[PDB]
RNA sequence: GCUCGCCGGAAGACCAAGGGUUCCUGUCCAACGUUAAUCGGGGCAGGGUGAGUCGACCCCUAAGGCGAGGCCGAAAGGCGUAGUCGAUGGGAAACAGGUUAAUAUUCCUGUACUUGGUGUUACUGCGAAGGGGGGACGGAGAAGGCUAUGUUGGCCGGGCGACGGUUGUCCCGGUUUAAGCGUGUAGGCUGGUUUUCCAGGCAAAUCCGGAAAAUCAAGGCUGAGGCGUGAUGACGAGGCACUACGGUGCUGAAGCAACAAAUGCCCUGCUUCCAGGAAAAGCCUCUAAGCAUCAGGUAACAUCAAAUCGUACCCCAAACCGACACAGGUGGUCAGGUAGAGAAUACCAAGGCGCUUGAGAGAACUCGGGUGAAGGAACUAGGCAAAAUGGUGCCGUAACUUCGGGAGAAGGCACGCUGAUAUGUAGGUGAGGUCCCUCGCGGAUGGAGCUGAAAUCAGUCGAAGAUACCAGCUGGCUGCAACUGUUUAUUAAAAACACAGCACUGUGCAAACACGAAAGUGGACGUAUACGGUGUGACGCCUGCCCGGUGCCGGAAGGUUAAUU
RNA sequence: AGGACCGAACCGACUAAUGUUGAAAAAUUAGCGGAUGACUUGUGGCUGGGGGUGAAAGGCCAAUCAAACCGGGAGAUAGCU
């Protein structure tokens, strides 16, 4: 549920959260957890690839099933639980012989719900199954790209990919971004869309808030001096050149992918 | 006010110590120079 | 076993103090200066072998050397151990 | 030596870092010390640092480093697997009293504790590089229970006052005691037990996980403090006695209670929130191979051992960083009394100091302050500076507003002391006694004693009672930027930058993009509700026309056009 | 609850005076801003010179920055003094 907060602050005015109160409140399951620390968008060179990243909260890593494989075997699901490491919340869930596993949590799943996994599997949401078992025009989620290789697309909190057509040995899959995209029969899919989809409304409200989140700040490039940016100089507000990145590349409307490996399951591109 | 020198032992000695020297061609350049100029202190070790 | 030849370059010399005559006419401590590399367990040894002394209990400290100038000349002196050796309560060395 | 003054959340005390003998004693005064110097952190000589328990070493890992092979690269090298290092974090155990010129949780006295090697005894399934558990973890808030500690009373010893009074409801001094061991309380968490079964835990497991029955209703864990013992001891005012007058010998009374009370402890707790909060070992447990009347394990006892290095001294500073005995800089610990909300501020305690040139004089002028007739911004670029305001409670408070604010708007009233209510109230705390009790660190009752605001009435002093220190000036119009933030270390703090929000655009994952001759790495252990780039910059109402130019995107007929042939 | 309020520690640096062969190669005094946060701080680590880092001032990278420092080419060149 989306609840404005009231104006007590100038910092509080306009945020905008997402409260769920169907989330565990305890601690997560130990097993399934793993440290990661923070990079600073610092590579092994120790240089910044990536900018404005750096600082936020310590997170712990959850180790998500994403392959799906225990097959034939229930699983009940324990708890819903936040997640830090991604947008969706994720489902602890554990199987009839006593294995416990994390999952991305599906759009209604809730405490208690059952699900399976296996070309055997009922279809409902939750349920894992090859896409050759699942039916044409069906809603699923974190989709393999390669068999055995565990879910790849629509991962996201709310999204989801809509099996469109099958020929042969492989599904046409529509994406979240409008693409049109081929993908393997035997690649596994997972019935549903990604739940968590009120993710998208909040506000953040303060700069603050996008810190904790390891976020830093961006500053524009013309801002800058002519030495920093190719947007950077002018006496007063200038700009007068196309609009480019920090290394000089047009950055409105310029195509970027150069992939001639993978340009042939491509459909459809996004437009 | 605070000067560019603050003293650490440890600083001291990973960063210009005798081993440190001698991790690197370059550091063992360095100590065949002060060798060959004949410095009696030839790292900030001792 | 600590062999003879160890135990008999062990022990240097006594020491000579204030402190070193208090310590032996007070609580039947003997100060001696010993070997730099000498422990504890071997400085006892000698001192039982070459003394006739039993002792209760060895205490040792390092003691660094000063700073001095000769002739307007820097030169430092060496470290050195110095040892106390407690004696068992009727030994009179 | 006596007096005076200054600091006292420090200008006291203990450290880490850093320094390295500056520590103590004797001796000297050339130079050094902004003067003199008999003095010194100066010269010279001698002395001084004592550990199973403190710290390091050591075991364990973070970031990160290095890295057998290896992959990559003209060479040099880069990256990285297995590993191996790497604390700022995890891992056994000692306290009190005494002592030196100078060390002390290290020496001595008393009383402890930990881990291991053996050996004797008793019992006995042990076994890991593997499995599980545990270690093991955030912010904010709230409160109870305590303690350190303080105050008062009681007690013991002493006093009867240089000037009116002072045998009393008077004055001064002391009124301390640990670790350990036993007990197991306030609090906190958790249902326990037995039986059978099993696609999970890289194999096994009696361990963990899962399932199904029966059975019992309290079982376990954790945990401040208190109490007892430690302690017939130690310490202890003073008293008696030496001095080579700097310190030391003997002896020793009381040593209690009530109240107040933490930012310390219970508490790695509890409640709540989102931004969702190390690792590994020690430790517990389970088995595998295997050993298998052996080894090994558990328990008890005796014995041995616990090495090595550090330990002086300074440490907000004359010893460190600043060329100086330099108004600078420097992380952690402790936190007395009165007033006070307080770690502010004033004055004091313990403790420490008067800042290494003095002595006069009492011109101009400079600096730092006090006061000022009448006027009151006339000054000036400008109210710059100064002056002024200033507390608590209560009454009361406009436009406008995003309904939170604006607001401490503005403004006003009360404020000391004494007595009464009530010889100390409301509240808090709570002894004996009394009864009961799944019997103790229990419950109920009862209120003695202690502590103790605030109000009203009456009075009373002064020019003045928030009397000192301390401690908002207020209102109105308008530009800019939404706001908290950030910035030109050292002339610019802003309207500049950022910002939440908005938009365009790229990107289908071996993503775009970035660092890399490369291998790789970041993006991301993320997957279009995501990620990068660009512009704009909360919010409200909005964002019109132009694709001719430059760019970008799409097209592929035609013209032209490279290597090649 | 809060990038909430007043206000010490702590962090900063808006005004004025002093100082300018300074007590000080950036401070002192009186006022001033933040003070649970986009906070502050100890220890250690990483990023290297056309490179880094930058809530962006050409800021900062050892009192040095529109291209650090050290050594070398090197006695660069200097129609200039
Ligand atoms: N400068 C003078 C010092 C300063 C420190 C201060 N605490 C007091 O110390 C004394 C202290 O008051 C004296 O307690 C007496 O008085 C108290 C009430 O006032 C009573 O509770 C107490 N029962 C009574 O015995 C004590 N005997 C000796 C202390 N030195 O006077
Ligand atoms: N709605 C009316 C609000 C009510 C709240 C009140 N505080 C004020 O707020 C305004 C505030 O006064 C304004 O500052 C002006 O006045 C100050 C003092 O004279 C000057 O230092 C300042 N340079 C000058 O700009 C500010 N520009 C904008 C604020 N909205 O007017
Ligand atoms: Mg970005
Ligand atoms: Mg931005
Ligand atoms: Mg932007
Ligand atoms: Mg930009
Ligand atoms: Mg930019
Ligand atoms: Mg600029
Ligand atoms: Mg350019
Ligand atoms: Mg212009
Ligand atoms: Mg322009
Ligand atoms: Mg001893
Ligand atoms: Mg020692
Ligand atoms: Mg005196
Ligand atoms: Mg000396
Ligand atoms: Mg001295
Ligand atoms: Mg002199
Ligand atoms: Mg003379
Ligand atoms: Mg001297
Ligand atoms: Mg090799
Ligand atoms: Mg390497
Ligand atoms: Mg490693
Ligand atoms: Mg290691
Ligand atoms: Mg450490
Ligand atoms: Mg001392
Ligand atoms: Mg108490
Ligand atoms: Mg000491
Ligand atoms: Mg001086
Ligand atoms: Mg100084
Ligand atoms: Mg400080
Ligand atoms: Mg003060
Ligand atoms: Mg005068
Ligand atoms: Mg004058
Ligand atoms: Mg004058
Ligand atoms: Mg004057
Ligand atoms: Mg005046
Ligand atoms: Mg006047
Ligand atoms: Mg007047
Ligand atoms: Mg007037
Ligand atoms: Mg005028
Ligand atoms: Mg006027
Ligand atoms: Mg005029
Ligand atoms: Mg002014
Ligand atoms: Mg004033
Ligand atoms: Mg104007
Ligand atoms: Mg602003
Ligand atoms: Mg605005
Ligand atoms: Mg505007
Ligand atoms: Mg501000
Ligand atoms: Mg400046
Ligand atoms: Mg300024
Ligand atoms: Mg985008
Ligand atoms: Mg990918
Ligand atoms: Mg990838
Ligand atoms: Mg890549
Ligand atoms: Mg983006
Ligand atoms: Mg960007
Ligand atoms: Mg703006
Ligand atoms: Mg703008
Ligand atoms: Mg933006
Ligand atoms: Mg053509
Ligand atoms: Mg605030
Ligand atoms: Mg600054
Ligand atoms: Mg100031
Ligand atoms: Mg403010
Ligand atoms: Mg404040
Ligand atoms: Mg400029
Ligand atoms: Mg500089
Ligand atoms: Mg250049
Ligand atoms: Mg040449
Ligand atoms: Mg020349």
């Amino acid at each position: 549920a989306v609840v404005k907060c009231k104006p007590t602050s100038p910092g509080r005015r306009h945020v905008v959260k997402v409260v769920n109160p169907e989330l565990h409140k305890g601690k997560p399951f130990a097993p399934l957890l793993e440290k990661n620390s923070k990079s600073g968008g610092r590579n092994n060179n120790g240089r910044i690839t990536t900018r404005h990243i750096g600082g936020g909260h310590k997170q712990a890593y959850r180790i998500v099933d994403f392959k799906r494989n225990k097959d034939g075997i229930p699983a009940v699901v324990e708890r819903l639980e936040y997640d830090p490491n991604r947008s969706a919340n994720i489902a602890l869930v554990l199987y009839k012989d006593g294995e416990r596993r994390y999952i991305l949590a599906p759009k209604g799943l809730k405490a208690g719900d059952q699900i399976q996994s296996g070309v055997d599997a009922a279809i409902k949401p939750g349920n894992t199954l090859p896409m050759r078992n699942i039916p044409v025009g069906s809603t699923v989620h974190n989709v393999e790209m390669k068999p055995g290789k565990g879910g790849q697309l629509a991962r996201s909190a709310g999204t989801y990919v809509q099996i469109v057509a099958r020929d042969g040995a492989y599904v046409t899959l529509r994406l979240r971004s409008g693409e049109m995209r081929k993908v393997e029969a035997d690649c596994r899919a997972t019935l549903g869309e990604v739940g968590n989809a009120e993710h998208m409304l909040r506000v953040l409200g303060k700069a603050g808030a996008a810190r904790w989140r390891g976020v830093r700040p961006t500053v524009r490039g013309t801002a800058m001096n002519p030495v920093d940016h190719p947007h950077g100089g002018g006496e007063g507000r200038n700009f007068g050149k196309h609009p480019v990145t920090p290394w000089g590349v047009q950055t409105k409307g310029k195509k970027t992918r150069s992939n001639k490996r993978t340009d042939k399951f491509i459909v459809r591109r996004r437009s | 006010m605070k000067r560019t020198f603050q003293p650490s032992v440890l600083k001291r000695n990973r960063s210009h110590g005798f081993r440190a020297r001698m991790a690197t061609k370059n550091g063992r350049q360095v100590l065949a120079r002060r060798r060959a100029k004949g410095r009696a202190r030839l790292t900030v070790s001792k | 076993m600590i062999r003879e030849e160890r135990l008999l370059k062990v022990l240097r010399a006594p020491h000579v103090s204030e402190k070193a005559s208090t310590a032996m006419e007070k609580s039947n401590t003997i100060v001696l200066k010993v070997a730099k590399d000498a422990t504890k367990a071997e400085i006892k040894a000698a001192v039982q072998k070459l003394f006739e002394v039993e002792v209760e209990v060895v205490n040792t400290l390092v003691v660094k050397g000063k700073v001095k100038r000769h002739g307007q000349r820097i030169g430092r002196r060496s470290d050195w151990k110095k040892a106390y050796v407690t004696l068992k309560e009727g030994q009179n060395l």
